[PDB]
């Protein structure tokens, strides 16, 4: 009777992870189902043929609301912008053909069947799926897929075309993405699009959702691209530029090389724990905090590694001074913790726990903006 | 497959016309897949040049590559022959343009420059001499 | 004897083995004949080959005859005999590894070639406490390289399965209680530790396996149809041990310390350690203010023990801050009481940090009596006399006191909180009348939920015999309270003694739901309208406040500052 | 009178009377101790400093700041102390 309502008598300021992002892994069959559902929804709300619906969808990144309001605004300009309707004896192979063998698009440019059959095959062999368009110059009217299937001769092709269409459809969809790993039939789905950390559940590949490159937490996707590409009075300018590039690159490369001694220190810590266990100075459960400390140290080093490119581009001001001060403090704490965990013979559980709490707080301080 | 009829028709058409902007051209002794050109624009006013036309198979369905043999001074032309032609490009290509239109566009682009050599583009930001004197010197040198 | 009589010597050794200076002499002859290549190439090779042939021909027969039952004993005896014979015969005076080679051959011929058959029974032998045979099996298998991994795997699986099955088997009782849960955990831990000690002589690898298996068992959440119930139960047990309860009454200090040490040992394997120190903090917060601690030094040492076992520092630091604030507040209260010379010896004050303790400056609205209203400025000035830059927030959910109740039968003493006190002072000016729900809401300035909870507390106390207040419409839960319910003060309350003291505070709440200012604004506005109507009527018709109290005996009791500002408004508007 | 009062106990919470309630250097609550002082297990000694620019920081953190640079972290005015805690 005294201990009845205890579970509801006990915060949102620091509890939340400032690097949390919810996603879900999808296979090809489920992607097919999702795309088909969207197709049969839009092609009914906005009654058209299914292929026309797909061409409209790819142009606007598969956003139902925007398409559906632009339709009520002006359906005519909606269709025109999707490159379906034109904006308001064969010129390819100069010959004469019976009218029964003439096929034309909505733009009404007339060419015979043989060149239509060969053009699509040649462009498919190149590796394009949506780039097919009309032959005559200066008309961007793309061809729906139901106008491309009957032209393709064989069954070896007609399956590469579907793969290309699937790839382009997934690329254009704002909620889906493809795993950058080699030969991975996996698709990532997120309710909202943002630049965060995404991990595959099959090949365990870590990448950013938008740029598909390596995860870059406190740095814009385009900012790191030019850094990766890079990596008299004008003489002084060049000397100073090289000097500051070296001043940042020394720490960048320190951490880059350090991200292999992660596993190497894991090995030494395993050795030390095994030694202290085999000398009967305790049990296994009494020495497990060193591994957690090592993981925390590696995480902090990664975070610090991906801040120097971001600090290289700040405009001089109080924010730069504060960021540098906090960076120095976190570096000092990192060195102190590493010295206590790696090159010490004794150990105090309370002291190491307090140091771990301080180090975690110091790391969390830097991400106050992101 | 259809990489022949268009070729013979185009050769007959260009032979019948006999334009003055383009002086003469040879079939390179029954090659049927490539030949060599000779343009004559009317800066680069004086001088007859040589252009190597590259016609892949299914010529109407593929972009004909363009290159220059004799080195000439132009912002849009690379060191030896690598010149990018928007009409015959990879993206802005249509299987309906014929060789006459593309050679006319080439003559136009030779007639006046477009603001690959980024250094010559930077010169072209404020170019009068660096396009009217050195270019004349090279053209009359070659 | 380069090659002659070597066969005879080997035959003699074989006959002895089946069932003495010549062999030693021949071995010395090889040793000293010619640095010792001849001894390594011959004789030694013949000895090893004869041993291998004899055992490769003999062992399966005895295996088939005596089962897996007698094979381990036979093997141990054979290795002991071979080791003794090898020391007796083979050379050992020149630092040679012949005995090591023979021992390796024997191990490879008697144990390695049957490891699957030996290990097939390990799963069944661990259960039903076959420790005597398990020790022999472990001793034999420790020689072969990496041959004890299946033993560890079987121990892991047995511990996990047995723990889950035993905890499921008694689940209709364990979940509700806490002491039974802790006793079950300790029973399993002790049984498994005793098994390991008796069967494997405290080998570190088996200790590691037991630790992993126990960690798997403790953190399982199959019970409760799955959450986070284990830390709550552990905190409840610690509270029962550390509070003035009958369990703590019938025990001494040493037993309490032993129980706390056992709880810490069990808790060392808990994964989600961020919930235990959030429940323990609340229990300690409740205990340090009601002053219901059985012992203080045990509580002081508990925080150090918790720091040692591996708790996060973010809560241990707060606990230490709490313990220091208790002493600081005691000194401050003594100083205030000495300086202040409602009697001054019946008032206590506590000033506590806002970080370690509850951290929320959310306004809570309640009507206070005259004494408590006048006490606040004195305390505020006393605090501001010394400290600079500090501001005080008064916490009405954690204040308490004792009041006197005069009835027809007699008088008693009641232990109440602020809300109960405010509710009870509604009948001071109308002792024999009845008050409805709406008038109680207006008079006490309380929201709906808090008023309902306080009314339930004062009308239906769990173990009480005769209640203090009375309701007209019957109900079975506080949720079904209407605005037509009338409340009256009982006039036959007792406990039939004519004096005593009872407690109405059980597990005082520390947090409440969020407050909305719209209802408070409306109640206050109605207060201004009612007070202005009453004062205007009295003017139309020193002792002014007395007659205000006399006439406003059915709505509420007006306050001094409200009356002053209202009369200022009146004289402003004539 | 009925329902008199006999004995009372009062509980109050104290906190610093500041604005923006953050040290702006360690980004922790001003009402809690700084990292170093809670690491050294010494309490009741972290006072809060105010400046002429109405900036309220810890004394420990701002002393470590002014050991290198004599300016406010959040502005550029020449830092000078106006009021100190406790
Ligand atoms: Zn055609
Ligand atoms: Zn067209
Ligand atoms: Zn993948
Ligand atoms: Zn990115
Ligand atoms: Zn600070
Ligand atoms: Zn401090
Ligand atoms: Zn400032």
């Amino acid at each position: 009777d005294y201990y009845v309502g205890v579970a509801s008598d006990v915060q949102g300021a620091d509890a939340f992870d400032p690097e949390e992002y919810q996603f879900t892994c999808l296979t090809y069959k489920e992607s097919e189902g999702a795309l088909n559902e969207h197709m049969t929804s839009l092609a009914s709300v906005l009654k058209v043929s299914h292929s026309v619906a797909k061409l409209i969808l790819v142009n606007f990144h598969w956003q139902v609301s925007e398409i559906l309001d632009r339709y009520k605004s002006n359906s005519a300009q909606l269709l025109v912008e999707a490159r379906v309707q034109p904006n308001p004896h064969c010129a390819v192979c100069m010959q004469f053909v019976r009218k029964e063998n003439l096929l034309s698009l909505a733009c009404q440019h007339q060419f015979c069947r043989s060149c239509w059959e060969q053009h699509c095959s040649v462009l498919v062999k190149d590796g394009v799926g949506v780039g097919v368009s009309c032959m005559a110059q200066d008309c961007p009217l793309r061809t729906p897929e139901d106008f491309v299937f009957p032209l393709l001769p064989n069954e070896e092709l007609r399956e590469k075309y579907r793969r290309y269409l699937f790839r382009d459809y997934v690329e254009s969809h704002y909620q889906l993405q493809l795993c950058p790993g080699a030969d991975c039939p996996m698709v990532i789905r997120v309710q909202e699009p943002r630049a965060r950390r995404v991990q595959c559940n099959r090949c365990n590949e870590v990448f950013c959702f938008k740029c598909r490159q390596m995860y870059h937490a406190p740095t814009d996707c385009a900012t790191i691209r030019k850094w990766l590409t890079k990596c008299q009075s004008q003489q002084a300018q060049a000397r100073e530029a090289l000097k500051k590039y070296l001043f940042y690159f020394e720490r960048w490369e320190n951490h880059n090389k350090s991200l292999q001694l992660e596993a190497q220190t894991y090995q030494r810590i395993h050795e030390k724990i095994q030694e202290r266990v085999m000398n009967n100075l305790g049990t296994w459960i009494d020495w497990q905090y060193l591994q957690n400390a090592a993981k925390l140290l590696a995480k902090c080093r990664y975070t610090l590694q991906y801040t120097y490119p971001y600090a290289y581009y700040m405009e001089s001001g109080p924010r730069k001074k504060l960021f540098e001060y906090q960076q120095a403090q976190l570096e000092a704490e990192i060195e102190n913790l590493s010295w206590k965990v790696e090159r010490a013979d004794s150990y105090d559980r309370g002291d190491l726990e307090n140091q771990m709490h301080i180090a975690e707080q110091r790391r969390r301080t830097l991400l106050k903006d992101f | 497959v259809a990489a022949s009829s268009r070729l013979m028709k185009e050769l007959e058409e260009i032979r019948k016309a006999g334009m003055k902007n383009f002086r003469n051209i040879q079939v390179d002794e029954a090659n049927l897949l490539t030949w060599q050109g000779l343009i004559v624009p009317d800066p680069y006013d004086k001088g007859a040049f040589r252009i190597e036309i590259n016609f892949p198979a299914e010529y109407p369905f593929k972009p004909p590559k363009i290159t220059f043999k004799t080195k000439i001074y132009h912002p849009n032309i690379d060191e030896k022959g690598q010149v990018c032609l928007p009409v015959i490009s990879a993206e802005n290509w249509k299987p309906a343009t014929k060789t006459d239109q593309v050679i006319q566009s080439l003559i136009a682009l030779v007639n006046d420059p477009q603001p690959l050599r980024a250094d010559l583009a930077e010169e072209y930001s404020k170019d009068r001499k660096k396009f009217a004197k050195n270019a004349e010197e090279f053209t009359k040198k070659y | 004897i380069k090659n002659r009589l070597q066969d005879s010597a080997m035959k003699l050794v074989h006959a002895e083995r089946l069932g003495s200076q010549l062999v030693i002499g021949v071995r010395e002859s090889y040793v000293n004949l010619c640095k010792l290549q001849i001894y390594r190439d011959n004789f030694e090779k013949a000895y090893l080959d004869s041993t291998e042939r004899f055992y490769r021909t003999q062992a399966p027969s005895y295996l088939q005859q005596n089962g897996v039952q007698n094979y381990m004993k036979y093997a141990d005896a054979k290795l002991k005999e071979e080791e003794k014979r090898a020391l007796r015969y083979l050379e050992t005076r020149r630092e040679c590894n012949s005995v090591e080679a023979l021992m390796e051959c024997c191990v490879n011929a008697l144990v390695t070639s049957f490891k699957e058959t030996i290990l097939a029974e390990c799963q069944g032998m661990i259960k039903r406490n076959e420790t005597e045979k398990l020790h022999l099996m472990f001793s034999l298998m420790d020689k072969v390289p990496n041959g004890i991994e299946p033993m560890l795997k079987d121990l892991e699986e047995h511990i996990i399965s047995a723990g889950l099955a035993d905890m499921v088997a008694a689940a209709e009782t364990i979940t509700t209680d806490s002491e039974k849960y802790v006793e079950q955990l300790l029973t399993l831990f002790n049984r498994f530790s005793k098994l390991v000690k008796e069967a494997f002589q405290d080998d570190p690898r088996f200790l590691t396996a037991r630790d992993k298996a126990y960690k798997a068992v403790v953190n399982d959440a199959t019970i409760f149809k799955l959450e986070s119930k284990c830390p709550e139960l552990l905190a409840n047990y610690c509270d029962m041990l550390l509070r003035k309860t009958p369990l703590s009454k019938k025990l001494t200090s040493e037993e309490i310390e032993a129980k706390l040490k056992e709880v810490l040992l069990v808790l060392k394997y808990v994964q989600n350690k961020d919930v235990f120190m959030r429940y323990h903090k609340a229990h300690l917060t409740r205990r340090l203010i009601l002053d219901i601690s059985a012992d203080s030094e045990i509580e002081e040492n508990m925080v150090e023990w918790l720091r040692e076992v591996g708790m996060p520092a973010d809560y241990v630091n707060k606990l230490a801050r709490m313990f220091q604030d208790i002493k600081v507040s005691e000194d401050l209260n003594q100083a205030f009481k000495e300086m202040h010379k409602l009697p001054a010896d019946s008032v206590n004050i506590k000033i506590l940090n806002a970080g370690a303790w509850s951290r929320s400056s959310e306004k809570v609205f309640v009507s206070l009596p005259t004494e408590l209203e006048d006490l606040i400025p004195e305390v505020e000035e006393f605090y501001k006399k010394n400290h600079s830059g500090r501001k005080l927030h008064w916490h009405h959910l954690m204040s308490n006191g004792i009041i006197t109740f005069k009835n027809e039968v007699g008088q008693y003493d009641l232990e109440v909180t602020t809300f109960q006190l405010a509710v009870l002072f509604a009948w001071n000016q109308r002792p024999r009348e009845k008050i409805s729900f709406e008038n109680l809401k207006l008079a006490t300035e309380l929201p709906d939920a808090e008023l309902r909870r306080t009314l339930w507390s004062l009308v239906a106390f769990p173990k009480l015999k005769r209640q203090v207040l009375l309701y007209e419409p019957q109900v079975n839960s506080p949720k079904d309270f209407t605005e037509g319910t009338l409340f009256s003060v009982n006039q036959e309350f007792s406990l039939v003694q004519k004096r005593g003291k009872i407690n109405l505070i059980g597990r005082l709440q520390l947090t409440t739901e969020r407050m909305r200012e719209e209802e408070n604004e409306g109640i206050v506005q109605l207060r201004i309208l009612r007070t202005q109507e009453a004062i205007i009527q009295i003017m139309k018709m020193a002792q002014l406040q007395t007659e205000l109290v006399e006439i406003l005996k059915n709505m509420f009791l007006p306050q001094k500052k409200m009356i002053k500002e209202q009369i200022e408004w009146l004289i402003e508007h004539k | 009178k009925m329902f008199s009062l006999k004995k009372w106990n009062a509980v109050a919470m104290w906190s610093w009377d500041v604005e923006c309630d953050t040290c702006a250097i360690c980004r922790v609550q001003v009402m809690d101790a700084c990292l170093r002082c809670q690491a050294e297990n010494k309490q009741e000694d972290c006072v809060v400093v105010w400046g002429e620019c109405n900036h309220s920081f810890h004394n420990c953190c701002m002393s470590l700041w002014v050991k290198q640079n004599n300016r406010c972290p959040l502005c550029q005015q020449d830092w000078v102390v106006q009021r100190i805690g406790k």
